[PDB]
Protein backbone atom coordinates (compact mmCIF):
# COMPACT_ATOMS: atom_id res chain seq x y z
CA UNK A 1 0.00 0.00 0.00
CA UNK A 2 2.04 2.81 1.53
CA UNK A 3 5.26 3.72 3.35
CA UNK A 4 7.00 5.91 6.16
CA UNK A 5 7.68 9.15 7.14
CA UNK A 6 4.62 10.64 4.34
CA UNK A 7 0.97 10.50 4.17
CA UNK A 8 -1.38 11.44 1.67
CA UNK A 9 -2.88 13.96 0.75
CA UNK A 10 -6.44 12.09 0.08
CA UNK A 11 -7.42 8.98 1.44
CA UNK A 12 -8.34 5.49 -0.58
CA UNK A 13 -9.50 2.29 -0.20
CA UNK A 14 -9.63 -0.73 -2.16
CA UNK A 15 -12.19 -3.45 -3.46
CA UNK A 16 -12.88 -6.41 -5.35
CA UNK A 17 -16.02 -5.72 -7.42
CA UNK A 18 -18.02 -9.08 -8.15
CA UNK A 19 -21.51 -8.36 -10.00
CA UNK A 20 -20.85 -5.22 -12.40
CA UNK A 21 -23.52 -5.61 -14.70
CA UNK A 22 -23.27 -2.65 -17.22
CA UNK A 23 -20.59 0.53 -17.46
CA UNK A 24 -19.84 3.10 -19.86
CA UNK A 25 -17.30 2.48 -22.78
CA UNK A 26 -14.87 4.66 -24.16
CA UNK A 27 -16.99 5.79 -27.44
CA UNK A 28 -19.57 6.54 -24.24
CA UNK A 29 -22.61 4.10 -24.77
CA UNK A 30 -24.15 1.63 -22.18
CA UNK A 31 -22.91 -2.07 -22.32
CA UNK A 32 -23.41 -4.75 -20.61
CA UNK A 33 -20.31 -6.95 -18.80
CA UNK A 34 -20.30 -10.14 -18.93
CA UNK A 35 -19.90 -12.72 -15.57
CA UNK A 36 -17.80 -14.60 -17.06
CA UNK A 37 -14.93 -15.39 -19.77
CA UNK A 38 -14.73 -18.40 -22.24
CA UNK A 39 -11.58 -19.96 -22.09
CA UNK A 40 -10.82 -23.21 -24.19
CA UNK A 41 -11.84 -25.22 -20.94
CA UNK A 42 -12.79 -23.47 -17.56
CA UNK A 43 -14.56 -20.15 -17.71
CA UNK A 44 -12.97 -17.43 -15.99
CA UNK A 45 -14.73 -15.06 -13.89
CA UNK A 46 -15.00 -11.84 -14.39
CA UNK A 47 -14.28 -8.77 -11.69
CA UNK A 48 -12.54 -5.66 -11.14
CA UNK A 49 -10.37 -4.55 -9.01
CA UNK A 50 -11.53 -0.81 -7.93
CA UNK A 51 -9.95 2.01 -5.56
CA UNK A 52 -12.12 5.03 -4.53
CA UNK A 53 -11.86 7.80 -2.00
CA UNK A 54 -12.64 6.80 1.87
CA UNK A 55 -14.20 10.63 2.19
CA UNK A 56 -14.00 13.91 0.33
CA UNK A 57 -12.83 15.49 3.08
CA UNK A 58 -9.62 13.70 5.06
CA UNK A 59 -9.24 16.89 7.34
CA UNK A 60 -11.38 19.97 8.19
CA UNK A 61 -11.55 22.09 4.61
CA UNK A 62 -10.49 19.34 1.80
CA UNK A 63 -7.17 17.28 1.01
CA UNK A 64 -4.72 16.64 3.54
CA UNK A 65 -2.01 19.38 2.92
CA UNK A 66 -3.82 21.92 1.58
CA UNK A 67 -3.39 25.52 2.16
CA UNK A 68 -6.82 26.16 3.43
CA UNK A 69 -6.46 29.65 3.68
CA UNK A 70 -5.92 30.27 0.28
CA UNK A 71 -7.49 27.41 -1.75
CA UNK A 72 -10.73 24.81 -1.80
CA UNK A 73 -10.26 21.49 -2.27
CA UNK A 74 -11.73 18.05 -2.69
CA UNK A 75 -11.02 14.30 -2.07
CA UNK A 76 -12.62 13.00 -5.57
CA UNK A 77 -12.60 9.45 -6.87
CA UNK A 78 -11.29 9.10 -10.71
CA UNK A 79 -12.00 6.48 -13.49
CA UNK A 80 -9.46 5.14 -15.36
CA UNK A 81 -10.33 2.52 -18.77
CA UNK A 82 -10.34 -1.03 -18.30
CA UNK A 83 -10.94 -3.73 -20.79
CA UNK A 84 -13.81 -6.03 -20.88
CA UNK A 85 -15.95 -8.44 -22.03
CA UNK A 86 -19.02 -7.27 -23.11
CA UNK A 87 -22.41 -6.79 -25.47
CA UNK A 88 -23.99 -4.30 -26.54
CA UNK A 89 -28.42 -5.03 -26.01
CA UNK A 90 -26.86 -8.56 -25.87
CA UNK A 91 -25.87 -8.84 -29.34
CA UNK A 92 -21.71 -7.76 -30.23
CA UNK A 93 -20.14 -9.48 -27.61
CA UNK A 94 -16.38 -8.99 -27.30
CA UNK A 95 -14.01 -6.75 -26.18
CA UNK A 96 -14.59 -3.21 -25.21
CA UNK A 97 -12.88 -0.34 -23.04
CA UNK A 98 -14.92 0.58 -19.92
CA UNK A 99 -14.92 3.43 -17.27
CA UNK A 100 -14.09 1.97 -13.48
CA UNK A 101 -12.58 3.55 -10.64
CA UNK A 102 -9.20 3.51 -10.24
CA UNK A 103 -7.87 6.50 -7.97
CA UNK A 104 -8.73 9.34 -5.39
CA UNK A 105 -6.75 12.62 -5.94
CA UNK A 106 -7.56 16.44 -4.53
CA UNK A 107 -9.21 19.16 -6.32
CA UNK A 108 -8.49 22.62 -5.90
CA UNK A 109 -10.47 25.57 -6.12
CA UNK A 110 -9.75 29.32 -5.45
CA UNK A 111 -11.10 30.95 -2.06
CA UNK B 1 -0.79 -47.53 -18.26
CA UNK B 2 -1.74 -49.15 -14.58
CA UNK B 3 -4.04 -52.11 -15.40
CA UNK B 4 -5.16 -51.89 -11.65
CA UNK B 5 -1.84 -51.09 -9.79
CA UNK B 6 -1.30 -47.61 -8.36
CA UNK B 7 2.27 -47.01 -7.93
CA UNK B 8 2.00 -43.04 -7.27
CA UNK B 9 3.25 -39.38 -6.60
CA UNK B 10 6.58 -39.75 -9.31
CA UNK B 11 6.90 -43.53 -9.40
CA UNK B 12 5.38 -43.10 -12.99
CA UNK B 13 2.06 -45.13 -13.54
CA UNK B 14 -0.62 -42.84 -11.95
CA UNK B 15 -0.87 -39.50 -13.62
CA UNK B 16 -0.92 -36.45 -11.20
CA UNK B 17 -3.40 -33.42 -11.28
CA UNK B 18 -1.26 -30.65 -11.83
CA UNK B 19 -1.68 -26.98 -10.25
CA UNK B 20 -4.89 -25.84 -11.21
CA UNK B 21 -6.52 -29.20 -11.67
CA UNK B 22 -7.95 -31.91 -9.51
CA UNK B 23 -8.87 -35.43 -9.42
CA UNK B 24 -12.40 -35.84 -10.62
CA UNK B 25 -11.60 -39.96 -10.96
CA UNK B 26 -8.57 -41.82 -9.36
CA UNK B 27 -6.33 -44.85 -9.97
CA UNK B 28 -9.51 -46.92 -9.61
CA UNK B 29 -8.91 -50.07 -12.74
CA UNK B 30 -8.50 -46.77 -15.08
CA UNK B 31 -5.79 -44.11 -15.38
CA UNK B 32 -6.50 -40.89 -13.14
CA UNK B 33 -8.88 -38.04 -14.31
CA UNK B 34 -8.40 -34.61 -13.76
CA UNK B 35 -10.56 -31.83 -14.58
CA UNK B 36 -9.52 -28.09 -14.19
CA UNK B 37 -10.24 -26.32 -11.25
CA UNK B 38 -13.46 -23.32 -11.93
CA UNK B 39 -11.69 -19.65 -11.39
CA UNK B 40 -12.65 -18.31 -8.06
CA UNK B 41 -14.60 -21.37 -7.18
CA UNK B 42 -12.24 -23.85 -6.47
CA UNK B 43 -8.57 -24.34 -7.03
CA UNK B 44 -5.28 -26.98 -6.59
CA UNK B 45 -2.28 -25.20 -5.67
CA UNK B 46 -0.94 -28.84 -5.32
CA UNK B 47 0.75 -31.22 -7.50
CA UNK B 48 -1.23 -35.16 -6.93
CA UNK B 49 -2.85 -38.38 -8.56
CA UNK B 50 -5.61 -38.19 -5.12
CA UNK B 51 -6.26 -34.78 -4.92
CA UNK B 52 -9.92 -32.84 -5.89
CA UNK B 53 -9.60 -29.28 -6.87
CA UNK B 54 -10.53 -27.36 -2.80
CA UNK B 55 -13.29 -24.89 -2.20
CA UNK B 56 -11.68 -20.99 -2.06
CA UNK B 57 -11.35 -20.20 1.46
CA UNK B 58 -13.72 -17.02 2.26
CA UNK B 59 -12.40 -14.07 3.84
CA UNK B 60 -14.31 -13.45 6.91
CA UNK B 61 -15.22 -11.58 9.65
CA UNK B 62 -12.08 -9.27 10.32
CA UNK B 63 -10.83 -10.06 6.90
CA UNK B 64 -10.54 -8.60 3.50
CA UNK B 65 -9.20 -10.06 0.56
CA UNK B 66 -6.06 -8.94 -1.04
CA UNK B 67 -5.42 -11.67 -3.58
CA UNK B 68 -8.62 -13.72 -4.96
CA UNK B 69 -8.64 -17.41 -5.07
CA UNK B 70 -7.92 -18.30 -8.78
CA UNK B 71 -7.51 -21.71 -10.28
CA UNK B 72 -4.37 -22.28 -8.47
CA UNK B 73 -4.26 -20.71 -5.35
CA UNK B 74 -6.58 -20.02 -2.71
CA UNK B 75 -7.33 -16.48 -1.75
CA UNK B 76 -4.91 -14.38 0.68
CA UNK B 77 -6.58 -12.89 3.07
CA UNK B 78 -5.27 -9.99 5.23
CA UNK B 79 -6.62 -7.88 8.59
CA UNK B 80 -9.58 -5.49 7.48
CA UNK B 81 -8.62 -1.94 7.03
CA UNK B 82 -8.50 -0.41 10.98
CA UNK B 83 -6.72 -3.64 12.25
CA UNK B 84 -3.30 -5.23 12.27
CA UNK B 85 -2.45 -8.91 12.50
CA UNK B 86 -1.22 -9.13 16.11
CA UNK B 87 1.90 -11.84 16.68
CA UNK B 88 1.43 -12.26 20.13
CA UNK B 89 -2.23 -13.26 19.29
CA UNK B 90 -4.03 -15.31 16.47
CA UNK B 91 -5.91 -12.78 15.30
CA UNK B 92 -6.43 -8.37 14.71
CA UNK B 93 -7.13 -5.81 17.44
CA UNK B 94 -8.42 -2.49 15.88
CA UNK B 95 -5.66 -0.60 15.25
CA UNK B 96 -4.38 2.54 18.04
CA UNK B 97 -5.75 5.70 18.18
CA UNK B 98 -3.41 9.06 17.93
CA UNK B 99 -5.52 10.03 20.81
CA UNK B 100 -6.68 14.46 20.94
CA UNK B 101 -2.77 16.15 20.98
CA UNK B 102 -1.08 13.19 19.11
CA UNK B 103 -0.50 12.17 15.51
CA UNK B 104 0.08 9.80 13.24
CA UNK B 105 3.76 8.75 12.12
CA UNK B 106 3.72 4.95 10.83
CA UNK B 107 0.46 3.87 9.61
CA UNK B 108 -1.33 1.23 10.87
CA UNK B 109 0.01 -1.78 8.54
CA UNK B 110 -0.44 -5.66 8.24
CA UNK B 111 1.60 -6.73 11.86
CA UNK B 112 2.18 -2.87 12.39
CA UNK B 113 0.02 -1.43 15.21
CA UNK B 114 -0.43 2.59 14.57
CA UNK B 115 2.80 4.45 15.61
CA UNK B 116 2.11 8.02 17.62
CA UNK B 117 3.73 11.50 18.86
CA UNK B 118 2.88 13.69 20.79
CA UNK B 119 2.64 17.18 18.76
CA UNK B 120 5.73 19.35 18.49
CA UNK B 121 5.65 22.72 18.79
CA UNK B 122 3.45 24.84 16.41
CA UNK B 123 1.39 21.92 15.58
CA UNK B 124 -1.63 20.30 16.37
CA UNK B 125 -4.25 17.52 16.46
CA UNK B 126 -7.82 18.11 17.95
CA UNK B 127 -8.89 14.37 16.65
CA UNK B 128 -8.55 11.11 17.79
CA UNK B 129 -7.83 8.62 14.77
CA UNK B 130 -5.59 6.60 12.78
CA UNK B 131 -4.80 8.56 9.91
CA UNK B 132 -3.76 11.98 10.84
CA UNK B 133 -0.20 13.75 11.35
CA UNK B 134 0.00 16.66 13.67
CA UNK B 135 -0.90 19.72 11.62
CA UNK B 136 0.78 23.14 11.55
CA UNK B 137 -0.88 25.92 13.17
CA UNK B 138 -2.65 28.82 11.49
CA UNK B 139 -0.56 31.38 12.13
CA UNK B 140 -2.35 34.94 12.01
CA UNK B 141 -1.25 37.82 9.60
CA UNK B 142 -0.39 40.94 10.62
CA UNK B 143 -4.22 42.18 9.86
CA UNK B 144 -6.43 39.37 12.12
CA UNK B 145 -6.46 38.90 16.10
CA UNK B 146 -6.65 35.75 17.22
CA UNK B 147 -8.44 34.60 20.37
CA UNK B 148 -6.98 31.18 20.83
CA UNK B 149 -3.33 30.47 20.26
CA UNK B 150 -2.11 27.23 19.00
CA UNK B 151 -2.18 24.21 21.67
CA UNK B 152 -1.28 20.47 20.94
CA UNK B 153 -4.56 20.04 20.88
CA UNK B 154 -6.35 22.48 19.01
CA UNK B 155 -5.55 25.16 16.02
CA UNK B 156 -5.36 28.97 17.31
CA UNK B 157 -8.55 30.48 16.05
CA UNK B 158 -9.12 33.80 14.14
CA UNK B 159 -10.85 37.06 12.99
CA UNK C 1 -11.58 13.94 -16.38
CA UNK C 2 -12.52 18.04 -17.39
CA UNK C 3 -11.94 20.76 -15.39
CA UNK C 4 -14.38 24.05 -14.63
CA UNK C 5 -13.00 26.68 -11.93
CA UNK C 6 -10.59 23.89 -10.19
CA UNK C 7 -7.38 22.71 -10.77
CA UNK C 8 -5.38 19.38 -10.13
CA UNK C 9 -2.90 19.34 -7.21
CA UNK C 10 -0.77 16.81 -9.67
CA UNK C 11 -0.69 16.86 -13.61
CA UNK C 12 -1.37 13.25 -15.45
CA UNK C 13 -1.01 11.71 -18.44
CA UNK C 14 -2.44 8.84 -19.95
CA UNK C 15 -0.96 6.35 -23.25
CA UNK C 16 -1.83 3.06 -24.86
CA UNK C 17 0.79 0.61 -24.12
CA UNK C 18 1.15 -2.09 -26.79
CA UNK C 19 4.39 -4.16 -25.99
CA UNK C 20 4.32 -4.79 -22.61
CA UNK C 21 6.06 -7.81 -22.30
CA UNK C 22 6.55 -8.59 -18.26
CA UNK C 23 5.04 -7.69 -15.44
CA UNK C 24 4.81 -8.26 -11.84
CA UNK C 25 1.41 -10.14 -10.20
CA UNK C 26 -0.39 -10.18 -6.96
CA UNK C 27 1.10 -13.19 -5.55
CA UNK C 28 4.30 -10.82 -6.35
CA UNK C 29 5.68 -12.85 -9.30
CA UNK C 30 7.67 -12.40 -12.31
CA UNK C 31 4.94 -13.35 -15.72
CA UNK C 32 5.38 -12.68 -19.33
CA UNK C 33 2.07 -10.75 -20.83
CA UNK C 34 0.95 -12.52 -23.94
CA UNK C 35 0.71 -9.98 -26.60
CA UNK C 36 -3.04 -11.21 -27.84
CA UNK C 37 -6.07 -13.33 -26.55
CA UNK C 38 -7.66 -16.47 -28.30
CA UNK C 39 -11.42 -15.54 -28.94
CA UNK C 40 -14.01 -17.67 -30.60
CA UNK C 41 -11.69 -16.90 -33.26
CA UNK C 42 -10.56 -13.52 -34.39
CA UNK C 43 -7.57 -12.89 -31.43
CA UNK C 44 -7.78 -9.72 -29.83
CA UNK C 45 -4.92 -7.88 -28.99
CA UNK C 46 -3.81 -7.10 -25.50
CA UNK C 47 -2.74 -3.88 -24.50
CA UNK C 48 -3.06 -1.70 -21.83
CA UNK C 49 -4.48 1.60 -20.88
CA UNK C 50 -2.31 3.84 -18.45
CA UNK C 51 -1.52 6.94 -16.80
CA UNK C 52 1.13 8.54 -15.00
CA UNK C 53 2.57 11.89 -13.30
CA UNK C 54 3.21 14.71 -15.75
CA UNK C 55 6.29 15.82 -13.67
CA UNK C 56 7.04 15.26 -10.19
CA UNK C 57 7.15 19.05 -9.63
CA UNK C 58 4.08 20.71 -11.09
CA UNK C 59 5.37 24.00 -9.24
CA UNK C 60 8.15 25.17 -7.56
CA UNK C 61 8.27 22.53 -4.18
CA UNK C 62 6.41 19.54 -5.43
CA UNK C 63 2.35 19.51 -5.36
CA UNK C 64 0.36 22.34 -6.43
CA UNK C 65 -1.48 23.80 -3.55
CA UNK C 66 0.16 22.34 -0.75
CA UNK C 67 1.51 24.63 1.99
CA UNK C 68 5.03 24.11 1.50
CA UNK C 69 6.20 26.18 4.34
CA UNK C 70 5.10 23.11 6.38
CA UNK C 71 5.18 20.61 3.78
CA UNK C 72 7.63 18.43 1.59
CA UNK C 73 5.51 17.36 -1.52
CA UNK C 74 5.90 15.02 -4.67
CA UNK C 75 3.89 13.91 -7.22
CA UNK C 76 3.93 9.72 -7.74
CA UNK C 77 2.38 7.97 -10.09
CA UNK C 78 0.41 4.71 -8.65
CA UNK C 79 -0.33 1.62 -9.43
CA UNK C 80 -2.98 -0.48 -9.49
CA UNK C 81 -4.01 -4.45 -10.70
CA UNK C 82 -5.60 -5.02 -13.83
CA UNK C 83 -5.86 -8.63 -15.28
CA UNK C 84 -4.00 -9.92 -18.13
CA UNK C 85 -3.42 -13.34 -20.10
CA UNK C 86 -0.01 -14.47 -19.06
CA UNK C 87 2.09 -17.08 -18.68
CA UNK C 88 5.04 -17.90 -16.51
CA UNK C 89 8.17 -19.20 -17.63
CA UNK C 90 6.14 -20.04 -20.62
CA UNK C 91 3.76 -23.22 -18.87
CA UNK C 92 0.87 -21.86 -17.25
CA UNK C 93 -1.15 -19.43 -19.41
CA UNK C 94 -4.38 -17.74 -17.52
CA UNK C 95 -5.51 -14.40 -16.31
CA UNK C 96 -3.58 -13.01 -13.21
CA UNK C 97 -3.76 -9.52 -11.47
CA UNK C 98 -0.86 -7.36 -12.59
CA UNK C 99 0.56 -4.06 -11.48
CA UNK C 100 0.34 -1.40 -13.62
CA UNK C 101 0.86 2.72 -13.81
CA UNK C 102 -2.69 3.87 -13.31
CA UNK C 103 -2.81 7.36 -11.47
CA UNK C 104 -0.85 10.51 -10.33
CA UNK C 105 -1.10 11.53 -6.36
CA UNK C 106 0.41 13.83 -3.63
CA UNK C 107 2.33 12.42 -0.90
CA UNK C 108 3.22 14.51 2.03
CA UNK C 109 5.96 14.91 4.35
CA UNK C 110 6.77 17.48 6.90
CA UNK C 111 9.91 20.10 7.03
CA UNK D 1 -29.49 -18.74 -52.13
CA UNK D 2 -28.70 -16.92 -55.48
CA UNK D 3 -27.83 -18.39 -58.15
CA UNK D 4 -25.70 -15.80 -60.47
CA UNK D 5 -27.48 -12.86 -58.99
CA UNK D 6 -26.49 -10.05 -56.77
CA UNK D 7 -29.85 -8.50 -55.56
CA UNK D 8 -28.07 -6.60 -53.05
CA UNK D 9 -27.76 -3.96 -50.00
CA UNK D 10 -31.24 -5.00 -48.46
CA UNK D 11 -32.80 -6.76 -51.10
CA UNK D 12 -32.70 -10.28 -49.58
CA UNK D 13 -30.46 -12.18 -51.76
CA UNK D 14 -27.20 -11.60 -50.90
CA UNK D 15 -25.86 -11.78 -47.53
CA UNK D 16 -24.44 -8.33 -46.10
CA UNK D 17 -21.14 -8.55 -43.55
CA UNK D 18 -22.39 -6.83 -40.51
CA UNK D 19 -20.24 -4.57 -37.86
CA UNK D 20 -17.03 -6.22 -37.57
CA UNK D 21 -16.84 -8.19 -40.46
CA UNK D 22 -15.80 -7.45 -44.51
CA UNK D 23 -16.00 -9.37 -47.50
CA UNK D 24 -13.81 -11.74 -48.18
CA UNK D 25 -15.26 -13.00 -51.36
CA UNK D 26 -18.21 -11.20 -53.08
CA UNK D 27 -21.52 -12.39 -54.76
CA UNK D 28 -19.60 -14.45 -57.36
CA UNK D 29 -21.76 -17.02 -58.57
CA UNK D 30 -21.54 -18.24 -55.26
CA UNK D 31 -22.52 -15.88 -52.25
CA UNK D 32 -20.96 -13.35 -50.45
CA UNK D 33 -17.97 -14.70 -47.29
CA UNK D 34 -17.46 -12.82 -44.98
CA UNK D 35 -14.85 -12.85 -42.44
CA UNK D 36 -13.80 -11.41 -39.20
CA UNK D 37 -12.13 -7.94 -38.94
CA UNK D 38 -8.50 -7.75 -36.77
CA UNK D 39 -8.57 -6.14 -33.75
CA UNK D 40 -6.55 -3.27 -34.37
CA UNK D 41 -5.36 -4.14 -37.42
CA UNK D 42 -8.68 -3.59 -39.61
CA UNK D 43 -12.35 -2.88 -38.72
CA UNK D 44 -15.63 -3.19 -40.44
CA UNK D 45 -18.42 0.09 -38.79
CA UNK D 46 -20.73 -0.85 -42.16
CA UNK D 47 -23.47 -3.19 -42.87
CA UNK D 48 -22.62 -4.42 -46.49
CA UNK D 49 -22.02 -6.97 -49.00
CA UNK D 50 -19.10 -5.34 -51.28
CA UNK D 51 -17.07 -3.46 -48.23
CA UNK D 52 -13.69 -5.45 -47.62
CA UNK D 53 -13.00 -4.53 -43.16
CA UNK D 54 -10.80 -1.08 -43.85
CA UNK D 55 -7.21 -0.40 -42.52
CA UNK D 56 -6.84 1.41 -38.45
CA UNK D 57 -6.50 4.81 -38.81
CA UNK D 58 -3.51 6.17 -37.25
CA UNK D 59 -3.54 9.31 -35.73
CA UNK D 60 -0.10 11.04 -36.59
CA UNK D 61 1.73 14.47 -36.33
CA UNK D 62 -0.25 16.79 -33.78
CA UNK D 63 -2.99 14.32 -33.11
CA UNK D 64 -2.84 11.10 -30.16
CA UNK D 65 -5.43 8.22 -30.34
CA UNK D 66 -8.21 8.60 -27.18
CA UNK D 67 -9.93 5.79 -28.41
CA UNK D 68 -8.04 2.25 -30.50
CA UNK D 69 -9.48 1.23 -33.80
CA UNK D 70 -11.68 -1.56 -32.75
CA UNK D 71 -13.30 -4.03 -35.07
CA UNK D 72 -16.78 -2.26 -35.46
CA UNK D 73 -14.83 1.44 -35.11
CA UNK D 74 -11.67 3.46 -36.54
CA UNK D 75 -9.56 4.69 -33.98
CA UNK D 76 -10.12 7.88 -32.75
CA UNK D 77 -7.70 10.99 -32.72
CA UNK D 78 -7.64 13.86 -30.96
CA UNK D 79 -5.08 16.74 -30.98
CA UNK D 80 -2.63 15.90 -27.96
CA UNK D 81 -1.35 17.56 -24.84
CA UNK D 82 -0.62 20.96 -25.59
CA UNK D 83 -2.89 21.64 -28.69
CA UNK D 84 -6.42 22.20 -29.10
CA UNK D 85 -8.98 21.85 -32.29
CA UNK D 86 -9.11 25.19 -34.01
CA UNK D 87 -12.61 25.71 -35.33
CA UNK D 88 -11.35 28.59 -38.01
CA UNK D 89 -9.81 26.17 -39.74
CA UNK D 90 -8.83 22.34 -40.04
CA UNK D 91 -5.86 21.77 -37.58
CA UNK D 92 -3.98 22.41 -34.24
CA UNK D 93 -2.26 24.84 -32.88
CA UNK D 94 -0.16 24.77 -30.07
CA UNK D 95 -2.27 25.98 -26.92
CA UNK D 96 -1.45 29.22 -25.48
CA UNK D 97 0.48 30.40 -22.37
CA UNK D 98 -0.60 32.26 -19.76
CA UNK D 99 2.73 34.70 -19.77
CA UNK D 100 4.02 36.11 -16.66
CA UNK D 101 1.93 37.91 -14.19
CA UNK D 102 -1.18 36.07 -16.09
CA UNK D 103 -2.47 32.51 -14.71
CA UNK D 104 -4.76 29.69 -16.07
CA UNK D 105 -8.92 29.73 -15.78
CA UNK D 106 -10.09 27.07 -18.37
CA UNK D 107 -7.44 25.03 -19.25
CA UNK D 108 -6.36 24.21 -23.12
CA UNK D 109 -8.19 21.10 -23.87
CA UNK D 110 -11.14 20.36 -26.99
CA UNK D 111 -12.29 23.00 -29.36
CA UNK D 112 -10.62 25.21 -27.01
CA UNK D 113 -7.80 27.31 -25.80
CA UNK D 114 -6.22 28.42 -22.50
CA UNK D 115 -8.18 30.83 -21.14
CA UNK D 116 -6.05 33.47 -18.64
CA UNK D 117 -6.93 35.91 -16.47
CA UNK D 118 -3.90 38.81 -14.90
CA UNK D 119 -3.72 37.58 -11.32
CA UNK D 120 -5.40 39.27 -9.20
CA UNK D 121 -4.10 40.97 -5.66
CA UNK D 122 -2.06 39.12 -2.98
CA UNK D 123 -1.73 36.11 -6.13
CA UNK D 124 1.54 36.31 -8.36
CA UNK D 125 2.10 34.16 -11.21
CA UNK D 126 6.54 33.96 -12.33
CA UNK D 127 6.12 31.50 -15.50
CA UNK D 128 4.18 31.00 -18.46
CA UNK D 129 2.60 27.94 -19.62
CA UNK D 130 -0.73 26.57 -19.60
CA UNK D 131 -0.77 24.99 -17.00
CA UNK D 132 -1.07 26.99 -13.54
CA UNK D 133 -3.17 29.11 -11.87
CA UNK D 134 -2.22 32.33 -10.29
CA UNK D 135 -0.31 31.47 -6.94
CA UNK D 136 -1.51 33.09 -3.80
CA UNK D 137 1.82 35.15 -2.59
CA UNK D 138 3.46 33.61 0.33
CA UNK D 139 2.58 36.50 3.66
CA UNK D 140 5.59 36.53 6.43
CA UNK D 141 5.27 36.00 9.86
CA UNK D 142 6.55 38.97 12.42
CA UNK D 143 9.60 36.82 12.91
CA UNK D 144 11.04 36.47 9.32
CA UNK D 145 11.71 40.09 7.59
CA UNK D 146 10.49 40.16 3.63
CA UNK D 147 12.89 41.69 1.04
CA UNK D 148 10.71 41.93 -1.97
CA UNK D 149 7.24 42.73 -2.10
CA UNK D 150 4.62 40.24 -3.94
CA UNK D 151 3.72 41.57 -7.75
CA UNK D 152 1.77 40.07 -10.12
CA UNK D 153 5.22 38.19 -11.81
CA UNK D 154 6.88 37.12 -8.34
CA UNK D 155 6.24 36.05 -5.28
CA UNK D 156 7.50 38.22 -1.84
CA UNK D 157 10.98 37.04 -0.94
CA UNK D 158 11.57 36.35 3.11
CA UNK D 159 13.90 35.99 5.67
C1 LIG E 1 -11.47 -47.43 -18.76
O1 LIG E 1 -10.70 -46.44 -19.44
C2 LIG E 1 -11.13 -46.06 -20.74
C3 LIG E 1 -10.17 -44.99 -21.25
O2 LIG E 1 -10.73 -43.71 -21.09
C4 LIG E 1 -12.59 -45.61 -20.67
O3 LIG E 1 -13.08 -45.05 -21.87
C5 LIG E 1 -13.42 -46.83 -20.30
O4 LIG E 1 -14.79 -46.48 -20.37
C6 LIG E 1 -13.00 -47.27 -18.89
N1 LIG E 1 -13.69 -48.49 -18.51
C7 LIG E 1 -15.00 -48.52 -18.24
C8 LIG E 1 -15.81 -49.57 -18.94
O5 LIG E 1 -15.54 -47.71 -17.48
C1 LIG F 1 -19.18 -22.47 -54.65
O1 LIG F 1 -19.84 -22.69 -53.40
C2 LIG F 1 -19.71 -23.96 -52.76
C3 LIG F 1 -20.44 -23.91 -51.41
O2 LIG F 1 -19.74 -23.08 -50.50
C4 LIG F 1 -18.22 -24.31 -52.64
O3 LIG F 1 -17.96 -25.47 -51.87
C5 LIG F 1 -17.70 -24.50 -54.05
O4 LIG F 1 -16.39 -25.03 -54.01
C6 LIG F 1 -17.79 -23.15 -54.80
N1 LIG F 1 -17.45 -23.30 -56.22
C7 LIG F 1 -16.38 -23.98 -56.66
C8 LIG F 1 -16.64 -25.14 -57.57
O5 LIG F 1 -15.23 -23.69 -56.33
Amino acid sequence: KSHRGEYSVCDSESLWVTDKSSAIDIRGHQVTVLGEIKTGNSPVKQYFYETRCKEARPVKNGCRGIDDKHWNSQCKTSQTYVRALTSENNKLVGWRWIRIDTSCVCALSRK
Amino acid sequence: TCSTGLYTHSGECCKACNLGEGVAQPCGANQTVCEPCLDSVTFSDVVSATEPCKPCTECLGLQSMSAPCVEADDAVCRCAYGYYQDEETGHCEACSVCEVGSGLVFSCQDKQNTVCEECPEGTYSDEANHVDPCLPCTVCEDTERQLRECTPWADAECE
